């Protein structure tokens, strides 16, 4: 800053930027809310349980999440939690993204995250 | 001095480098009218 | 003139391209960021005020399952995945270059690398973690301020990787089964025999195919390396998708910088009129700014459904010319390039498809002496299915697509009538 | 008004001159050459041959062309001349 | 009936007209001449509102490029002017 | 009055692109009309 500047704003004029009356450090000012955030529910008809999916958290292996539980894992479309992981492949039942779908099967009953299947598997020798 | 419209560039360090005055002619009018200091070939509509 | 035609004596293979746009990013709002970040003054106010963010975000949903819904209708129409063939030659028609190559890590082929590559988007990821930016902040990231102003972009269900793969599929398909009318059973058949079955499509006969295989196969594959050197030179050939970029990325940005319009209040900065005013006073600026904050979302949302709309248009056009062109043979006049269509190739780009169209063009054409019918014995003939031509020696019968001549024969002429009716018949003989 | 309160209307690129010559060439091709499976290189042919040749597309022999190319013509002129003299009749068959 | 069948005995030429819109009309708008007219007080509280009507420029823009565009697909698909023939006959069928 | 004006012509451009949308596709039909009826023969039943 110059010694006439105080304050700072960015392009949206939101104040961005401030020095120390005391100390005369500048400091920069974040934002405290921040993350895209999803709710995957079988109905509640079924069940009251749910996933939820975290875009812009990286689990694998201080973590913005609301409540770790049982079952936590990452996938291309971010965290996932509460949600099972199956290596078999189905067709889509509800599309999470990032090529995950989930669905409501019996492990009782539960949430389950796996990769969609495209198509049948054939082979047609020329 | 006379009331006039400018544009002013802040660099990095957050000097002013640059600027462009809107009144000087039709060319600085556009760039004033879409903040730029850059234009791509073709035809704008300016100010009646 | 009234008495001569010009027939083409040769043909060449032209491939060209076709780029169609399928699908647009996704977005969703929170209204509540946007409007009043994170006050809880502004947000007990937008609650009183009455706020409209659920039809919003219903119309961003709408269009969101709309653009998964146009990539599946675009690619997903085989129901089986055909295994790419080991041998990539095909009676000398080279495959190589539309096909994933094995030995490359990379799961497309060398053209949908080539159009990938010259189509530039910044937000390659869809996850921006807060430590990030937090840790960069100098940068000044146009994604972050999207991203601490409420406004998210959602990835698309399917990855490239599985358009790639449908991609693959068809092509594999269309050179091993060939399909004639729809996606059904595949039913093998070699190459040769179906590029003459498409020449007799138009109207050829096979042994103009079988005779000159060498000479088609080589045009077939200069075509093939001239597409991909005109792609791999730099130009605007891809201008359509890089414009569906760039709308939707000047969009949001200037949502973020529609922030800091006043819109009849003392400031645009909600800290400020909180510190300086008491709750009585200060509401009536917050008030300004919720209304103002309110109807730039609802533009946003407003043109996002009319681009939507543009762009379902485009992708139902896309998947019709999927459908009669990749998996059939047409016989719409330029529907499916220009010429006489052959065949179709996809390929996947950036937010859209892009088409090879294989088509046979007559060149070399000379003229000739012509009649309507031939006068015989005092009676009439006509040709079924060609025309009366004379080489300078004698008359013979040939295709208008085609320069063939043919001995006039009994069978393929038929007679009605005397001779005195016919405009311009000429006499002649007419062998067995 | 409008004007005044800067509202303008601005010129197409192409005329109306320029329009009409599109319609003039494209009529001219058909009558000369009639392109089939596009537009290509026009390769010329007598009328009543292009007529016989879209009868067999339709499915019908040659010579009902060619042995009632008078009566056809006639009919070809008074369907003409019927659009021509209800195009002239005053109505909204141009609402749109 | 399951033992007879209509079979027609003769033919006519008909010709008839399809009308379609093509192009509709290019505008711009000036944005303080609009609003404020020519009043230099209302010229500069507008500048201090945060006017959003470089946007609505971009849109009409856009609207009035397409319009070109429409006009061009459709008329401009021929690449080569062919002449007016001199003649307007062929055979009989008067093209005058 | 600002707001009020600003409104009608936010009103306006909104029309003006539906608009533009609904001859966008006339145009497109007539285009493929002019290319499947005038520069060919057509299959297709009552399209020319
Ligand atoms: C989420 O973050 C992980 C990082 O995982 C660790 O934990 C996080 C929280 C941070 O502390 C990271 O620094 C840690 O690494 C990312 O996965 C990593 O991605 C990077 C970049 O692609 C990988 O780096 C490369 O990985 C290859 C190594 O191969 C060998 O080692 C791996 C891991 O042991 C093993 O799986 C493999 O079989 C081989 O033995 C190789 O390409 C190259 O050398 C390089 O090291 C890194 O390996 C990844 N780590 C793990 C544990 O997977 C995720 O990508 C990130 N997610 C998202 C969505 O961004
Ligand atoms: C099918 O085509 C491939 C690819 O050939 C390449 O693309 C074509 C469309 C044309 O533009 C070709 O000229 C072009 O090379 C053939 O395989 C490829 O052959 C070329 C030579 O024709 C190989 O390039 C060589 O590679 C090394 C390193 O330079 C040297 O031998 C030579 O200097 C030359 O550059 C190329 O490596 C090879 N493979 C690939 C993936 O490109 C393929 O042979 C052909 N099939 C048939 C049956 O002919
Ligand atoms: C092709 O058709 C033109 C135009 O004929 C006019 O339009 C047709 C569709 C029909 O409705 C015709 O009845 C109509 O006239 C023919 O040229 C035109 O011929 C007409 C007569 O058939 C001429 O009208 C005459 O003009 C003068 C002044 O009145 C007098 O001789 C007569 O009283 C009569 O009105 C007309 O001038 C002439 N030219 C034009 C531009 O209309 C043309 O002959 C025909 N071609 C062939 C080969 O038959
Ligand atoms: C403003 O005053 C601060 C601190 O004030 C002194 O220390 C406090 C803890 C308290 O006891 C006050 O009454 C005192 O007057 C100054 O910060 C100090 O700066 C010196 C500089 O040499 C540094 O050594 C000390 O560690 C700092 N103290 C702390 C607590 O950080 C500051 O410099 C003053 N600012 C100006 C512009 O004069
Ligand atoms: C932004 O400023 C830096 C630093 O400039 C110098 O240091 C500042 C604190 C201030 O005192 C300036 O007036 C000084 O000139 C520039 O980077 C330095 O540039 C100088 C002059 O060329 C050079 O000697 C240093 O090595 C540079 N230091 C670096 C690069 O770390 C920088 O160029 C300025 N940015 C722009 C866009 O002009
Ligand atoms: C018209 O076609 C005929 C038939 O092909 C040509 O006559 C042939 O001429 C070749 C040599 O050019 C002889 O070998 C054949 O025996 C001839 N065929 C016959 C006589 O039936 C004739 O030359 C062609 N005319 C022109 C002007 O090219
Ligand atoms: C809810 O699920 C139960 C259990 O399958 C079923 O009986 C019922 O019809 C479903 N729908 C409701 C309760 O609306
Ligand atoms: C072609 O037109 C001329 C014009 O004079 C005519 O004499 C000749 O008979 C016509 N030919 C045919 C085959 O109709």
């Amino acid at each position: 800053f110059q010694p006439f500047q105080q304050f700072g704003r960015d392009v949206s004029d939101f104040t961005d930027s401030v020095r120390d009356p005391k100390t005369s450090e500048i400091l920069d000012i974040s934002p405290c809310s921040f993350g895209g955030v999803s709710v995957i529910t079988p109905g509640t008809n079924a069940s009251s349980e749910v996933a939820v999916l975290y875009q812009d958290v990286n689990c694998t292996d201080a973590w913005r999440i609301y409540s770790t539980g049982n079952n936590v894992f990452q996938t291309q479309a971010g965290c996932l939690i509460g949600a099972e992981h199956v290596d078999t492949s189905y067709e889509c039942d509800i599309p999470i993204g990032a090529g995950i779908c989930a669905s409501y099967h019996t492990v009782q009953k539960s949430i389950v995250a796996y990769t969609m299947s495209l198509g049948a598997d054939s082979s047609i020798a020329y | 001095l006379k009331p006039t419209k400018f544009m002013l560039k802040y660099d990095e360090n957050g000097t002013i480098t640059d600027a462009v005055d809107c009144s000087q002619n039709p060319l600085a009018e556009l760039k004033c009218s879409v903040k730029s200091f850059e234009i791509d070939k073709g035809i704008y509509q300016t100010s009646n | 003139s009234n008495n001569t035609i010009a027939i083409p004596t040769n043909f060449l293979i032209s491939i060209t391209t076709e780029v169609m746009p399928v699908s647009m990013a996704k977005t969703s709002v929170d209204c509540n960021m946007y409007i009043c970040g994170d006050s809880t003054e502004c947000a007990n106010l937008l609650l009183q005020y009455g706020s409209f963010c659920a039809q919003l975000n219903r119309a961003l949903s709408g269009i969101a399952v709309e653009q998964d819904r146009n990539t599946r209708e675009v690619f997903a129409q085989v129901k089986q995945m055909y295994k790419t063939p080991t041998l990539k030659d095909f009676g000398g028609f080279n495959f190589s270059q539309i096909l994933p190559d094995p030995l490359k890590p990379t799961k497309r082929s060398f053209i949908e690398d080539l159009l990938f590559n010259k189509v530039t988007l910044a937000d390659a990821g869809f996850m921006k973690q807060y430590g990030e930016c937090l840790g960069d902040i100098n940068a000044r990231d146009l994604i972050c301020a999207q991203k601490f102003n409420g406004l998210t972009v959602l990835p698309p269900l399917l990855t490239d990787d599985m358009i790639a793969a449908y991609t693959a599929a068809l092509v594999s398909g269309t050179a091993t089964a060939g399909w004639t009318f729809g996606a059904g059973a595949a039913l093998q058949i070699p190459f040769a025999m179906q590029m003459a079955y498409r020449f007799n499509g138009i109207g050829v006969a096979q042994n103009v195919l079988y005779e000159n295989q060498k000479q088609i196969a080589n045009q077939f594959n200069k075509a093939i390396s001239q597409i991909q050197e005109s792609l791999t030179t730099t130009s605007t050939a891809l201008g359509k998708l890089q414009d569906v970029v760039n709308q939707n990325a000047q969009a949001l940005n200037t949502l973020v910088k529609q922030l800091s319009s006043n819109f009849g209040a003392i400031s645009s900065v909600l800290n400020d009129i909180l510190s300086r005013l008491d709750k009585v006073e200060a509401e009536v600026q917050i008030d300004r700014l919720i209304t103002g904050r309110l109807q730039s979302l609802q533009t946003y949302v407003t043109q996002q459904l009319i681009r939507a709309a543009e762009i379902r248009a485009s992708a139902n056009l896309a998947a019709t010319k999927m459908s009669e062109c990749v998996l059939g043979q047409s016989k719409r006049v330029d529907f499916c390039g220009k010429g006489y269509h052959l065949m179709s190739f996809p390929q996947a780009a950036p937010h859209g498809v892009v088409f090879l169209h294989v088509t046979y063009v007559p060149s070399q054409e000379r003229n000739f002496t012509t009649a309507p019918a031939i006068c015989h014995e005092g009676k009439a003939y006509f040709p079924r299915e060609g025309v009366f031509v004379f080489n300078g020696t004698s008359w013979f019968i040939t295709q208008r697509n085609f320069f063939s001549p043919q001995i006039i024969t009994t069978d393929n002429t038929f007679v009605s009538g005397n001779c005195d009716v016919v405009i311009g018949i000429i006499n002649n003989t007419v062998y067995d």
